[PDB]
């Protein structure tokens, strides 16, 4: 009952998609270093993951893991893949409980940062989530610098984001 | 995972303001019980037949109690509320428990014979999805009214062929539902 609490005013931003998206180069471990707080994500710190590339599927078998805001270590197991309707940088997220949602790769260098936007417009409101993925678990690293730029130039205020803590406590098993 | 009802297209432009002004003053004339005459495919209707929607107004918003038989075969009672939109839009939002609310425009109603309901949402990338309904005041609806609705939905371009008479009748355990 009601309107989910994360819906806010305004439609989703209309961000750009990375030009020639190479799933295969995008694979690997990516750490979440700044995210727009997202309710469907239980883990809130040490958030890290592995995007395994399949090629008969032409999609990723992503596993994400980290800690609770309380202190359990959770492990999520979804699928993420490009689709027939749009360019590969606009993929779809197929996780168990969560809504099919989009995964738009605004811009990436593959070797260093990836800026992901994900938001479904509802009428004149939106449920908007975003990520700043880096290949280093450095929360002040070059990813944030780079990506906060991209997001602003695309219409997603970087202020909307909070940092994911990566400290002594971290355990990257994913 | 993208639902099957999320489809290419825009919602239609209905004149909600007009409706909202005709409708707001007579909101008690809507309480009562409404039988579902027919609805366009809608996964949120867990009640397959004998759909008896009983609205109870309290001044501001209504409190629904819905009954009939599930698809499974059993007797089902579903609770809801139809209150005015909370972001100030000119339409009410309908919201059954164990669900997120949706908008619901009363397209045309005469308060005592039929009511045509329409509820649609636009999304990004060009998608949308609508759910329409027809409410009758009495289990069987005079096919003189069913035509005033069909006429109304044709104005907002809803493919009429999409509705499906639900099953209301003598069969129906109304009397049992009235106890829940
Ligand atoms: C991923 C993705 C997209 C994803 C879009 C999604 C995932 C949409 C999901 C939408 C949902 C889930 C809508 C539900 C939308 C649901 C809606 C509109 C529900 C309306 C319900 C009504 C009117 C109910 C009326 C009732 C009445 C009247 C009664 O009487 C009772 O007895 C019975 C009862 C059913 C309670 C994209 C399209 C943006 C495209 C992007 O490229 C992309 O990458
Ligand atoms: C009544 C009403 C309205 C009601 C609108 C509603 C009810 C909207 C509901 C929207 C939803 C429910 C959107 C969900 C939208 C949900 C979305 C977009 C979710 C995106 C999720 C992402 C990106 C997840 C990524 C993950 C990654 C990356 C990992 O790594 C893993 O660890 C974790 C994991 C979660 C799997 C109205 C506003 C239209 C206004 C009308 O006038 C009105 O009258
Ligand atoms: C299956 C949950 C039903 C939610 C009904 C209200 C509208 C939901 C819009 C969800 C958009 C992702």
């Amino acid at each position: 009952d009601g309107i989910p609490s994360f819906v806010t005013a305004g439609k989703c931003a209309s961000v750009a998609n990375q030009d020639n998206f190479d799933l295969r180069r995008y694979a690997g471990r990516w750490y979440q270093t700044h995210i727009i707080e997202n309710a469907y994500q239980p883990v809130t710190r040490c958030i890290h993951s592995n995007y395994e590339y399949s090629t008969n599927d032409y999609g990723f078998k992503v596993t994400t893991a980290g800690f609770n805001p309380n202190d359990e270590y959770l492990k999520i197991d979804f699928k993420v893949y490009p689709t027939k309707e749009f360019p590969a940088a606009h993929m779809l997220i197929d996780a168990p409980s969560v809504f099919a949602a989009p995964y738009e790769v605004i811009e990436t260098d593959y070797e260093t940062y990836s800026c992901v936007y994900s938001c479904i417009t509802t009428d004149n409101y939106k449920s908007e989530f975003a990520f700043v993925f880096s290949r280093t678990p450095q929360t002040s690293g070059p990813a944030v610098e780079k990506t906060a730029a991209v997001f602003n130039k695309n219409g997603v205020e970087f202020s909307k984001f909070v940092p994911v803590s990566h400290t002594a406590e971290c355990v990257y098993r994913a | 995972k993208i639902p099957n009802f999320v489809v290419p297209g825009k919602c239609a432009s209905v004149d909600r303001n007009k409706l909202w002004a005709e409708q707001t003053p007579n909101r008690n004339s809507y309480a009562g019980v409404w039988y579902q005459f027919a609805l366009t495919n809608n996964p949120y209707q867990l009640i397959e037949k004998c759909v008896r929607n009983e609205y109870s107004f309290d001044g501001k918003q209504f409190v629904i109690k819905s009954t009939g038989i599930a698809y499974d075969g059993n007797l089902l009672k579903r609770n809801g509320k139809l209150y005015p939109n909370p972001f100030g839009e000119p339409h009410l939002s309908i919201d059954y428990e164990n669900s997120f609310a949706a908008p619901l425009v009363i397209l045309e109603t005469d308060y005592s014979n039929y009511a045509c309901l329409y509820s649609c949402i636009d999304y990004n990338f060009g998608y949308h999805s609508d759910f329409s309904f027809i409410f009758s005041r009495s289990a069987n609806l005079a096919d003189q009214y069913v035509k005033k609705c069909e006429a109304a939905f044709k104005n907002i371009n809803v493919d009429t062929t999409r509705f499906v008479k639900t099953v209301q009748g003598s069969s129906c355990p109304y009397d049992t539902q009235k106890t829940v």
